[PDB]
């Protein structure tokens, strides 16, 4: 799910027309192997030609034959040295790679060892970054004939803190080393690795939405009229047990208004808006994180946990809706959001689920026994 | 005199010295990172800007990342006296293995979930069921047990905590003392202001599964 964006057009959907060697194909057909993904279908060819490649492949590509093929087709089978080096974030992923690489490899007489002792020079080495850096360091492996460096799941590896080890390993490799990075995610630092290590590489990216609504319970209250919002907001603090909350407001004027009325009801509050510099926000975020204020009121945030988010004002568009309550990452997919709805909102937006493209349900009475 | 020495000093002597971090740091993966330390209020700001009386430094950095765990690998812990920092704890947790990794876990990530993601790490795979490791663990007090209680997975002293009633912030830091060896420190920021630095202790923990 998503859409491919490439700077290179060179597709192949079969093992048949990849210009592979015979012993490789003997291996491919021997073990009925799967078809390659759309991503892989456009990476495999320039990859075989030795070009630098950035492929936004889904996690687990290391298990597949196309992955193995991209490595085996480049190996001088008669040179008895390590020519390819694959880094994976964990033992299980390295073993999966080792398994499929050595399966196909056997028909070709290629060797593949997974670094995860005395025996150590196989053509291909796959393993964890630290373990692998260590082996180069203690000279049990040689970067001398290594012409290919694969970073499978670069994102996972950076997340698991192997950036250091990865940069140190790179410094030991020849200048003409083909780099192939695979990552389902392309955050800033992953992009940096490629800028640092690659020369005009093939780019096969997938534009992916970074914030998501997944697992966030979304409610709305028919407040009907603007002037009944303050009361509605105060009743929520009597219906629910709220530790800290973020209240989004559309204008600086109302931010100031709401913090005055809220403060008059003995809420500790922090107000923030666009006509404030970064040094003034910092002090305000400092007070919210510390819990000196139980309520943060802003316009269109640096904090890890809050009881819920309240859209006191409905956001002007979907992008804003997602920047307000959407969360990044695969885990900790929980949250509670409450939207306040007036008749004018309903008359303008027509249908909020459609307008904001998500599932928002009317806040029930038993809401406290639900979130 | 150098901002790096003063922090190191404040941590060891148990003095009060607050740390500010640029959100931009969280775009930098866990590892060895060159930063600039600047005086800010009576504390120190850490960022990537060379100006405003910025003194360079080389530290061990560990970012925060929403919906995820970030990890600092033991193989990075080697230069004696190097400082270590992780982004502000405002609900999140920090788990540290002695001779092992440091994990910054996002707040709502359930304990069952992050434990499973941690176990994937090499150091955890070597931690045989039925044996011990030394662990420094810190969560916000009053937070729901679903987000941090690891009693089904470990037998040992209770984790350290910060704040009260799931309110408060913490700043975790360190000083490398040797190869895969680091002294951890913490200070809290609540409605009473900021406390002084105190050791973040490692206790013995037995792996139950």
């Amino acid at each position: 799910e998503g859409v491919i964006e490439s700077n290179w057009n060179e597709i192949v959907d079969s093992f048949d027309d990849m210009n592979l060697s015979e012993s490789l194909l003997r291996g491919i057909y021997a073990y009925g192997f799967e078809k390659p993904s759309a991503i892989q279908q456009r990476a495999i060819l320039p990859c075989i030609k030795g070009y630098d490649v950035i492929a936004q492949a889904q996690s687990g590509t290391g298990k597949t034959a196309t992955f193995a093929i991209s490595i085996l087709q480049q190996i001088e089978l008669d040179l008895k040295a390590t020519q390819a080096l694959v880094l994976a974030p964990t033992r299980e992923l390295a073993q999966q790679i080792q398994k499929v690489v050595m399966a196909l490899g056997d028909y070709m007489g290629a060797s593949c060892h997974a670094c995860i002792v005395q025996k150590l020079a196989p053509h291909i080495i796959v393993g964890t970054p630290g373990r692998v850096f260590d082996m180069l360091n203690r000279r049990y492996l040689s970067p001398k004939y290594i012409k290919m460096f694969v970073l499978d799941e670069a994102d996972e590896m950076l997340s698991r803190g192997f950036k250091d080890q990865i940069y140190d390993i790179f410094q030991k490799l020849n200048s003409n080393t083909q780099v192939v990075l695979l990552s389902a995610t392309m955050p800033s630092d992953v992009l940096e690795v490629t800028k640092k290590f690659m020369r005009d590489p093939i780019r096969i990216l997938v534009k992916k939405e970074e914030l998501t609504l997944e697992g966030i319970r979304q409610f709305y209250i028919n407040v009907e009229r603007e002037e009944w919002k303050l009361d509605t907001l105060c009743d929520l603090y009597e219906t629910l047990t709220i530790t800290q909350a973020v209240i989004f407001i559309n204008t600086r004027r109302k931010v100031d208004w709401l913090t005055e009325k809220m403060h008059a009801r003995d809420f500790t509050v922090s107000a923030m808006h666009g006509d404030m510099d970064q040094k003034e926000r910092d002090v305000i975020m400092r007070e919210f994180r510390s819990g000196s204020s139980r309520v943060l009121i802003t316009t269109d945030i640096d904090v890890q946990q809050v009881s819920l988010v309240i859209n006191y004002d409905l956001p002007t568009n979907r992008e804003n809706y997602i920047h307000r309550i959407g969360r990044g990452g695969r885990f900790g997919r929980k949250g509670v959001a409450i939207n306040m709805v007036t008749e004018e909102d309903k008359r303008t937006l027509r249908d909020i689920e459609t307008f904001y493209n998500t599932s928002i349900e009317e806040m029930p009475l038993n809401v406290a026994d639900l979130i | 005199n150098s901002l790096e020495a003063q922090i190191r000093q404040a941590m060891k002597t148990g003095s009060t010295l607050t740390i500010e971090f640029d959100q931009a740091l969280n775009q930098k993966s866990p590892g060895t990172l060159n930063v600039f330390l600047h005086p800010a209020n009576g504390g120190v700001r850490i960022d990537l800007d060379s100006g405003n009386q910025g003194e360079p430094a080389k530290i061990l950095w560990l970012p925060w990342k929403q919906g995820e765990l970030q990890t600092l690998q033991p193989g990075s812990i080697s230069t004696v006296d190097m400082l270590f920092f992780t982004y502000y704890l405002s609900g999140s947790k920090v788990f540290a293995g002695d001779g092992g990794p440091v994990w910054h876990i996002d707040a709502p990530v359930e304990a069952n979930q992050f434990w499973r993601r941690m176990s994937s790490d090499e150091w955890m795979e070597d931690w045989e069921v039925g044996t011990d490791r030394q662990v420094a663990y810190l969560h916000r007090a009053g937070q729901s047990d679903s987000l941090w209680n690891l009693s089904a997975y470990l037998e040992g002293a209770a984790p350290s905590t910060y704040g009260r009633d799931n309110l408060g912030q913490a700043v975790v830091g360190g000083i490398v003392t040797g190869r895969q060896q680091m002294s951890l420190y913490q200070y809290a920021t609540t409605s009473s202001g900021s406390s002084a630095w105190s050791p973040l202790t490692y206790t013995l923990q037995q792996r139950k599964q």
